[PDB]
């Protein structure tokens, strides 16, 4: 067993910089042919893992040159040198020189982009929801940053915190921003128990809600 | 006769056991290399006879858009006036099976032996020959090979001397000379270093007067399997 | 034209076992070793074993001694790996990658499975409602309009806007599970005859797929 430690789970950079990424290995991966078997994979969002460095140094099939690999025997890295919103993910190291083979706990690229506030959108709950004896009212809260954003439902002018759910998504591949969907999902009755809803996003703008009316 | 074999006795050697069929053989001397298939014939006009000549040799195969180099050394050609013998001097192999690594192995391997065999039911009625010539190994080309074949008895027994590692300096067994499928003059027996039996061994006689025999060895040395080629004349 | 076809998802009661198929097309598929990768939700990779459709041979992980075992169908090119005595620990994402038996190449882990989502619980499989969502109003430059994918099991499902013709501003929000079921909300943002807006919902576990057309709600 070759233990590969990457030191940092995440790692910061601003847009248009550089920045480095730190693998550790247990057994020095050069073999005696010469070639040192170290892969550094990429995985985006929802996606299986892409090759991006092969034998430490070369680059794969359609992989920008801004992509580099160091390292000698037990220490490597990678260098991101003009950092994108598509180069955002997760970095991975892999030893092939020895059985079993054995992958890297994982960097995360986290890009600090300036301050955004969210387009919010509020939908009411469709024909056929309410056909089937439910009711969910949906919040998007779209392209904010930073991710310390939160929301606040309103029910009649009442927070409501019972029967939201939240999801987050990740940073955005061109847009280096980040994404949130709240389900605010009740009875039909408890729906219709009420007149307004409001859904409010709590770093730019302290605040912006948007409402409707049955 | 080409120029890829003319970089620098018997004109042609048909490739047959040396380059398999869905791989390429190519060799390289004095900054010209020429590509060989299974069954195309190798030019051995230009070299010389009685040497062995090296090349530099890389096994090639294509794997959907990408040339792959199977193995790599040096490729040896023993010539003499009616045979001639190949041999592989590996330096690089792939462990296709194991690891799948390019490793420096060294290994010796004989390929091929082709020349005008001679027929067994054309054989001298009787008398005695004796052929001298090159035993050769891995790191070593210069093994003194020294053979005797009875045509009374239709056999025949041979000594190696003079090799890097002693312990295969060995005696060759008396064997029967028997006809092949095709009805050629082959020797086969055993393998004999300090009275005992340590390998096997193979030779054919070429010439349509018998006036060589060439062929293999293996030895069992402390060290495991061991690969010899052996060519003699009159 | 590389090819690994792995199903999309499979669900299995725990305890029971199952196969997990690897198709492969466009490469030589004998010269080619091939490689199993499991990634528990939220966490790395793992690397389980390696199959050798040429020989036969198969390296393990020692962790994985009695809970895999690879096989091979050379003729028709494919890859196996059964699970046996299943455990929630076992649920997750499996990928088959390629890794040429030669040095020398690119042509190793450059290729991988899109990974199936192997799910380990006794839950009936329960397709998708797909309702849109879209604004009740005044369109300024852009409109957002909203999929809510609602009451399914397993994961994972598959939302794309007309067919795949609107890739830009689409977010999909991962899925959230309410009471054993999964829940799950896209939102597309297109700018304001023969244009139209439908969100396509695919669920792999249930073989199935939605198409809803966004119409503006009646006012």
């Amino acid at each position: 067993d070759i233990v590969m430690t990457q030191a940092a789970p995440s790692v910061p950079v601003t847009p248009g910089e550089s920045v480095s990424i730190s693998c550790r290995s247990s057994k020095s991966l050069l073999h005696s042919n010469g070639n040192t078997y170290l892969f550094w994979f990429l995985q985006r969002p929802g996606q299986s893992p892409q090759l991006l460095i092969y034998r430490m140094s070369n680059l794969a099939s359609g992989v920008p040159d801004r992509f580099s690999g160091s390292g000698s025997g037990t220490s490597f890295t990678l260098r991101i040198s003009r950092v994108e919103a598509e180069d955002v993910g997760v970095y991975y190291c892999m030893q092939h020189l020895e059985y079993p083979y054995t992958f890297g706990g994982g960097t995360k690229l986290e890009i600090k982009r300036a301050d955004a506030a969210p387009t919010v959108s509020i939908f009411p709950p469709s024909s056929e929801q309410l056909t089937s004896g439910g009711a969910s009212v949906v919040c998007f809260l779209n392209n904010f940053y930073p991710k310390d954003i939160n929301v606040k439902w309103k029910i009649d002018g009442s927070e409501r915190q019972n029967g939201v759910l939240n999801s987050w998504t990740d940073q955005d591949s061109k847009d280096s921003t980040y994404s949130m969907s709240s389900t605010l999902t009740l009875t039909k009755d408890e729906y219709e128990r009420h007149n307004s809803y409001t859904c409010e996003a709590t770093k730019t703008s302290t605040p912006i809600v948007k409402s409707f009316n049955r | 006769a080409g120029l890829a074999d003319a970089l620098t006795g018997l004109q042609s050697l048909t490739l047959d056991q040396s380059v398999r069929k869905n791989e390429k053989l190519k060799l390289a001397a004095q900054g010209a290399e020429k590509t060989y298939g299974n069954g195309d014939s190798l030019n051995t006009g230009k070299l010389k006879n009685d040497k062995v000549s090296r090349f530099d040799f890389i096994r090639q195969i294509e794997v959907d858009g990408q040339l792959i180099t199977l193995e790599s050394g040096e490729f040896q050609v023993y010539k003499q006036s009616h045979s001639a013998l190949t041999a592989f001097q590996t330096e690089q192999i792939q462990d296709s099976e194991h690891s799948g690594k390019m490793v420096a192995k060294r290994q010796f391997r004989i390929g091929d032996i082709a020349g005008e065999h001679t027929s067994f039911d054309k054989l001298p009625e009787g008398g005695r020959a004796t052929y001298r010539g090159t035993a050769f190994g891995s790191d070593d080309a210069g093994g003194k090979l020294t053979y005797t074949i009875d045509f009374a008895a239709k056999q025949g027994n041979g000594k190696i001397e003079h090799l890097k590692s002693p312990e295969l300096n060995v005696d060759l067994a008396a064997a029967d000379i028997k006809p092949d499928g095709k009805r050629h003059a082959v020797i086969s027996g055993s393998v004999l270093y300090n009275q005992a039996e340590k390998g096997s061994y193979s030779l054919g006689i070429f010439g349509g007067k018998a006036q060589e025999v060439a062929g293999s060895a293996e030895v069992k040395t402390v060290n495991g399997i061991r690969h010899i080629g052996l060519a003699a004349k009159q | 034209q590389v090819q690994m076809q792995q199903p999309g998802a499979e669900l299995v009661k725990p305890g029971a076992s199952v196969k997990l198929s690897c198709k492969a097309s466009g490469y030589t598929f004998i010269s080619y070793w091939m490689h199993w990768v499991k990634q528990r939700p939220g966490r790395g990779l793992e690397w389980i074993g390696r199959i050798a459709p040429d020989t036969g041979i198969i390296y393990y992980n020692e962790k994985f001694k009695n809970k895999a075992t690879l096989t091979v169908d050379t003729p028709s090119s494919t890859a196996y790996m059964q699970l046996n005595s299943l455990t929630s620990e076992d649920s997750a994402v499996y990928y088959c990658a390629r890794y040429l038996k030669y040095d020398g190449s690119t042509y190793r882990f450059d290729y991988w499975g899109q990974g199936t989502t192997l799910t380990v619980s006794s839950a009936k499989t329960t397709p998708p409602s797909v309702y849109p969502l879209a604004p009740g109003c005044t369109t300024g430059s852009s409109v957002t309009l909203g999929c809510l994918v609602k009451g399914y099991f397993p994961e994972p499902v598959t939302v794309t806007w007309n067919s795949g013709s609107l890739s830009s501003g689409v977010h999909t929000f991962p899925a959230v599970l309410q009471s054993d079921l999964y829940t799950l909300s896209s939102s597309v943002t297109v700018p304001s005859p023969s244009e139209t807006v439908t969100c396509n919902v695919a669920h792999p576990a249930s073989s199935t797929k939605v198409d809803k057309k966004l119409v503006p709600r009646d006012c």
